[PDB]
């Protein structure tokens, strides 16, 4: 049932993928050779978000110590949207925070949490951390979002 | 999907698909997938509990939290759990 150009692509797919996890791990494990176990993919996408948000924490814009990118607690990947507030698991809402900052964080909205309302300054200098990170520009406005429609929640 | 929110004490790790424990209106303890399954390499989407939810140490580990409290399949974010 699958066509000729179908069955090449996945072909090629597969190992493409195979290829770009492979060299993934192979450069988490130059940066941790230390690290205890096998790099998992919250692991990777640490180290990747890391990089995209060059080296700050997203919500403090504390520099965060790359050796200790894999301690217990010191950095989350957390959802910029709440989950129970938007149903967004999405990568778009991915982002690296310090697990303090992102305790006091809690259920807000970035919008809510630094005041955008009033466009303050603390709102400001988020958006203007969010701009300049190496996120997409759909990922930028995703962190950013003020409007929510949560009656289907 | 009613919505919790996790203890100080429960293990958060971020945002993640995970078990929860729900004592008092509060997650008091929650066990992400991706440490009790530790072959789900995927990325913590919603829909993924239609097909992880059969796993064998995810009844076992939903079993042993059932010996002390309420405990569901659900969603960890922005320190709150919602029930999947």
């Amino acid at each position: 049932g699958k066509s000729f150009k179908d069955r090449k692509m996945i072909e090629k797919m597969q190992e493409e993928n195979r290829k770009d996890r492979e060299k993934a791990a192979a450069k988490f494990r130059e940066y941790f050779p230390n690290f205890v176990g096998e790099p998992k993919s919250k692991d990777i996408l640490k180290l990747r978000l890391y990089e995209m948000q060059h080296g700050k924490c997203l919500y403090s814009g504390k520099e965060i110590n790359l050796g200790r990118l894999n301690e217990k607690g010191y950095v989350e990947i957390d959802h910029a949207l709440p989950f129970s507030r938007t149903w967004d698991d999405s990568f778009n809402n991915k982002v690296l925070v310090l697990g303090s900052e992102n305790q006091n964080k809690g259920n807000q909205t970035p919008y809510e949490y630094f005041n955008g309302k009033d466009n303050s300054r603390e709102w400001q200098e988020f958006k203007a951390r969010v701009e300049t990170s190496r996120f997409p520009r759909s990922k930028k406005q995703r962190i950013l979002l003020q409007k929510f429609d949560e009656d289907g929640f | 999907n009613k919505t919790y929110k996790i203890g100080k004490n429960a293990g958060y790790d971020g945002c993640g698909l995970c078990l929860a424990a729900i004592s008092e209106n509060e997650a008091i303890k929650v066990k992400y997938l991706r440490d009790i399954c530790p072959d789900y390499d995927g990325d913590d989407k919603a829909e993924d509990w239609l097909r992880w939810g059969t796993d064998s140490r995810v009844k076992a580990a939903a079993l042993e939290m059932e010996q002390y409290a309420y405990t569901s399949v659900g969603m960890a974010s922005c320190w709150e759990f919602v029930e999947l």
